[PDB]
DNA sequence: CTTTATTCACAAGCTTGCACAATCCCTGCTGGACAATTCTGAGTGATGGCAGCTCCCACCTTTCCTTCTTCCTTCACTTAGACTACATTTATTCAGCATCTGTATTGTTGGAGTAAGTTCCATGTTAATACTCACCACTGAGGATTCTT
DNA sequence: AAGAATCCTCAGTGGTGAGTATTAACATGGAACTTACTCCAACAATACAGATGCTGAATAAATGTAGTCTAAGTGAAGGAAGAAGGAAAGGTGGGAGCTGCCATCACTCAGAATTGTCCAGCAGGGATTGTGCAAGCTTGTGAATAAAG
């Protein structure tokens, strides 16, 4: 019957085949509850959607339309619980804040 | 002529340093420096250029935070300039 | 050659959702996949450590709820929690 | 085969300069290639026996990856 | 558990300046952003700026550029709100309310609001006011001038009282909330739904977008029952 | 009478619970501590005792493990006398901040 | 319903974890903000310990609950089971 | 009727008594034992089933233990404990 | 049919068979081979071998003939090895090192 | 790669004290136990103490107590030993040894050795010397006095030259040891077999125990060839 | 010595001109969805009992509040030298090209090695048991400390 | 330099009770043994990508000099912390009862693995654009020097 996918019945953009897959593969557990890949898959989708729209805003604040690891640095070390979530994370070409101490200023 | 006063250079490089995100080291002096070291675990063992670029990302982003702790602890200590042993204390406390 | 996977078309199709005039870079969607990947492990191995821990041979949407609350800081978690349980809850709905 | 000299006064200033720091003294420098020897030595012995673990000859971006994962620093954008 | 605790009313002679406090508890203060909204009975409520503790980031509107200024102090736990030049029109009530920095998040817990006495997109609603009986349906339409995924809150207001907000992210349900209260719709087009009705209803009901830069309330509608 | 100077027996005192391995705190205000701190997130909870006694072991080694790098961010000052700022620098660079 | 219960972590008690840590001057200022840091730590390795809890279908928080959430938290506890 | 609990408690004790034939434990000692080897034991059982997950290998050998032995271990406990597990191995696969 | 289990073949006393059932049941990969469980108690072995001996020398030095958890602590952190390996580990009743800064003496 | 640098011959009047230094390259200086013994034609190798660099801990035989004092600097990585009150039968071969903090580790790595020159398990080698031939067998006994579980390491000394390292834990060949030695015995009895002999095989074989806190060596059988 | 007009150098913004990477399009192909069957593992209930509460008590050790002293911290000066800033010289790196070969990867085969199922018996756990070790009480010597000498 | 009261800590003793090591009962899980299947060494080939070398223009590093400004040492004043005593108050260890909840057992039933087919979604390769990087020009601005009061 024209084999709709499992992300379509979910209405998300992530596999959930290829995430079930992994799970079954990937020797966590005996058994995959097959509902388990749905909530994964619209987990991995709302911090990665999260992520790129505060990434969006930075290259939009930077007058930029493309995405640089910049961006999602910025991105993320500007959000509390991103930095959280990744504080043992080194993102790749993506600098640092620009942060200069109070007392290293002149007068 | 004209000659600025020190810390004005040293904190426009602070700031440029901060805005960009190219690597600070050269290419070339921390692949021989790889290899070297590399050397002293395999005899003949050849390298990604790929795996040499992710160890300088990963080097030069731990020495920046190193260097960040360096200077809070020189700031703790009252001063402006860090000496090493505001480095012997950062690693110290961060159990290295 | 040999056909390696990713997240990139999936990461795309979500950035064009959220921002349907910005593009993404080559090194940020190597980013975007090593982010995925290593969320999925990280979740994954703390829902088989949740299933491993009350003697349960399989890893449900309970398990993964429970390590999305103990990763995930609070409101992160929170909203998380709240798209996996719709998602789930749609497809449950929905064969 | 020294090479631990390539890892310049400049560049340990910049790399300074990154991290907000004003004003350096002269002493470190030295220990600066100490710690860096000393990290590099840490993660290099890692991934050369993960290349080991896998019968190969080259070290890989992923061997570095798994390397530097496995020291709790994570790195992003390499795989 | 949490609040926002606000001072009293101020009594202020025009061309001088006022500071706000917004002493805060039972949350982690740095990671949740403090908004400020000013209502006036003239152009309803008019969101002001934020601070983020956690980087002391600000945000202005725009038409409050210069004029308000934001600082947080983070041993104390409070947030303070500075208004220079008093015109007279600044006669109004001065809310700080919490905020998440997670996009879906919005405006959830308000403080009491200050009365302070001088000596973009909009948001259309349909209704301005409207009568109910104590078992009908009620439906409020947030007709907005552009696009938001999904970026809208509904809030509802007692007389002399602080805010309540009732829908996040159009459909989602506050904590506390009942469930009598339902919200619709995506895009341009919202509604808020109220089932059956009490007499804890007789209130105003604001929507609020968070999409765009500029934060905007609804005109409000005002619900009266028997 | 007879008096001892000070930093004679706050040396003693480190000589002292240095040697000693049991508990530094009373186990009472502790589980008091740790019931009101739990009634937050699940009402009616009811601990074990190994549970307590756990979370007792934990936030005493904590503790403990804080002062030592407080103390070194304290000697790193040319002082003596640990203050709160050598407390808020110690959890800076250990990463709790 | 408990209430004030940070104030019974008295002075004494965190002059003693400073005695063992190897103090020997303490300020003044130093134990509030000891009971603030206590608290913080206190209410992570809680609430890890009752989501533990809360999932495998219990009102008992038990000792291997807090070894889990310990483990999590990257400080690993010997001696309480596991 | 209620189940019974496993440890290391016995072989603990046993190559205490080799070690040390006049010297006895407590409880408390044994407990902390018992976490030490429970600890170990999922560090270098985790650490080996990465090592197979890396190289597309299916089964966990011997090669793999030394490797996460050699990666988890520091150098002179590495190299003895390489030894160790060596001579166990080339004595179990001669009877 | 008869004796010889597979710890007394390869000359150990930490259970081979145990440790090959905690291998299969925990999930960690498909297949396990019949070298790993004898590798892996014996390097179990080895490092409660290594620590118990430390520990027994400890108590040795303190008129003691019990092993406590003061003495397992005084074995591991006074060891560059063993304090890295446990180096982010809490014994419990183990105590701290005993120690004191130098510039706290009095002179 | 691992070397233990040391100084030259020191000729020492009798009443003041003497220092030698043993500065390491090659390795992490505060993993490894750095140890002293002395070496004198009257008695052979003993045991003088060690110095553990990660809390600079010591530990001396109880002849040389007040004798020898050992000191670390880590920041120039290097061990220094003073001897007081010289007396006449002072003039030695000092030797400083690295030794890792294992129990079953022996000393792997020697010094090249300072001479000095001023103006308990007893180890029982049954051979104190022998000749061979250029391809037949050598067995040499040392049986102890009391119980080592396999604590028994094989040195090999040249004339003139520091001890080489040939078996460590009574039965483990060291690095770079070919295998024509072979180590056995267990308990009290210990044996080294030597399979082939070279031209290099002349020299004095040493038996050392590191069971107890006492190190004691072993009386020394010398091999000469044809 | 105190504000203040030049002078100065720097980064930022504006405006084209490309070319390198980003987006999209075509093609296989492999992994996901459909569908029926089998095989479990995990949810309902019901029990039994243990262990976590809650309360009472009587003791005595811990804590708290005052008072005095001391000695450590913090501020203010001074100065010496070790940093920064900059011009000049120098050497090294970068980037592009070309060749070369050692290696990583793909493909096929089959034998060794591992999973699966039965049986049973030897080991490990628990309950009951008998002393051992180490913990207080109590003298008893030795250093450590603050003080008058 | 020395003499001396004075609290505090180890060094032994003796008792004994808490816990630990020792001894049955049994049940469960590990070993013996056989069979079935699939996993990964082991060759064989082959492209490819990492090494090595050259080379001419960028580009940073090295050096030496001058001059500031900052780290560090000294001193004096003040206040905030330690030590000690006396009173009070709450922790602790014991001893009950009570019950709520945890782990066990049995059943069965819905969900998850299995397996074969088939297709449609995704990864690789190739044209196709379009954003941002570079280069040049103008400008506002902050820093530091020379003037005027």
């Amino acid at each position: 019957a024209k084999a709709k996918s499992r992300s379509s019945r979910a209405g998300l953009q992530f596999p959930v085949g290829r995430v079930h897959r992994l799970l079954r593969k990937g020797n966590y557990a005996e058994r995959v509850g097959a509902g388990a890949p749905v909530y994964m898959a619209a987990v991995l989708e709302y911090l990665t959607a999260e992520i790129l729209e505060l990434a969006g805003n930075a290259a939009r604040d930077n007058k930029k339309t493309r995405i640089i690891p910049r961006h999602l640095q910025l991105a993320i070390r500007n959000d509390e619980e991103l930095n959280k979530l990744l504080g043992k994370v080194t993102i790749a070409q993506g600098g640092v804040l620009p942060n200069i101490q109070a007392v290293l200023l002149p007068k | 002529p004209h000659r600025y006063r020190p810390g004005t250079v040293a904190l426009r490089e602070i700031r440029r340093y901060q805005k960009s995100t190219e690597l600070l080291i050269r290419k070339l002096p921390f692949q021989r420096l790889v290899r070297e070291i590399a050397q002293d675990f395999k005899t003949d063992l050849r390298f990604q250029s790929s795996a040499v670029m992710a160890l300088q990302e990963a080097c030069e982003a731990y020495l920046v935070g190193l260097f960040e702790d360096t200077n809070l602890c020189a700031i703790h200590a009252k001063r402006v300039t860090i000496m090493p042993k505001d480095i012997q204390l950062a690693r110290r406390i961060r159990g290295e | 050659r040999s056909r390696k996977e990713s997240y990139s078309i999936y990461v795309y199709k979500v950035l064009k959702q959220v921002h349907p005039d910005t593009g993404i870079s080559s090194k940020a969607m190597g980013i975007m996949n090593s982010f995925v990947n290593d969320i999925f492990e990280r979740i994954a191995g703390e829902a088989s450590r949740l299933a491993h821990y009350n003697k349960r041979s399989t890893i449900t949407s309970r398990e993964i709820q429970t390590a999305v609350r103990l990763l995930l800081p609070g409101e992160l978690a929170k909203h998380a929690v709240s798209e996996g349980t719709k998602a789930v809850t749609k497809y449950t709905s929905s064969k | 085969r020294d090479n631990i000299q390539g890892i310049t006064k400049p560049a340990i200033r910049r790399l300074a300069r990154r991290g907000g720091v004003k004003r350096i003294s002269g002493l470190i420098y030295e220990e600066t290639r100490g710690v860096l020897k000393v990290f590099l030595e840490n993660v290099i012995r890692d991934a050369v026996t993960y290349t080991e673990h896998a019968k190969r000859k080259t070290v890989t971006a992923m061997d570095v990856v798994y390397a530097l994962k496995r020291q709790g620093r994570t790195l992003y954008g390499f795989g | 558990e949490v609040q926002l605790q606000q001072s009293g009313p101020e009594l202020v002679e025009p061309g001088t300046s006022v500071k706000m406090p917004c002493k805060a508890s039972g949350y982690t203060f740095t990671s949740y952003t403090i908004q400020w909204v000013k209502q006036t009975p003239r152009q309803g409520l008019e969101w002001i700026g934020y601070i983020y503790p956690y980087n002391a980031g600000t945000k202005y509107n725009e038409k409050f550029k210069g004029k308000a200024t934001l600082t947080s102090d983070k041993s104390s736990s409070t947030v303070y709100m500075e208004l220079s030049s008093l015109t007279s029109e600044d006669s109004a009530v001065y809310y700080c309310a919490r905020k998440s920095s997670r996009l879906r998040s919005t405006l959830d817990y308000w403080g009491q609001g200050t009365s302070v006495t001088v000596s973009d997109i909009k948001m259309t609603q349909s209704p301005s006011s409207m009568h109910a009986s104590l078992g009908e349906r009620v439906t409020i339409t947030c007709k907005a001038s552009q696009d938001i995924r999904s970026y809208l809150s509904w809030y509802q207001q007692k007389p002399w009282k602080s805010p309540k907000t009732l829908i996040y992210y159009a459909t989602s349900l506050a904590d506390g909330v009942p469930s009598r209260f339902s919200g619709s719709g995506s895009g341009q087009d919202f509604s808020l739904t109220i089932n059956n009705l009490e007499s804890d209803d007789t209130a105003t009901y604001y929507c609020l977008q968070h999409g765009e830069s500029p934060y905007t309330f609804g005109s409000g509608t005002k619900l009266e029952i028997k």
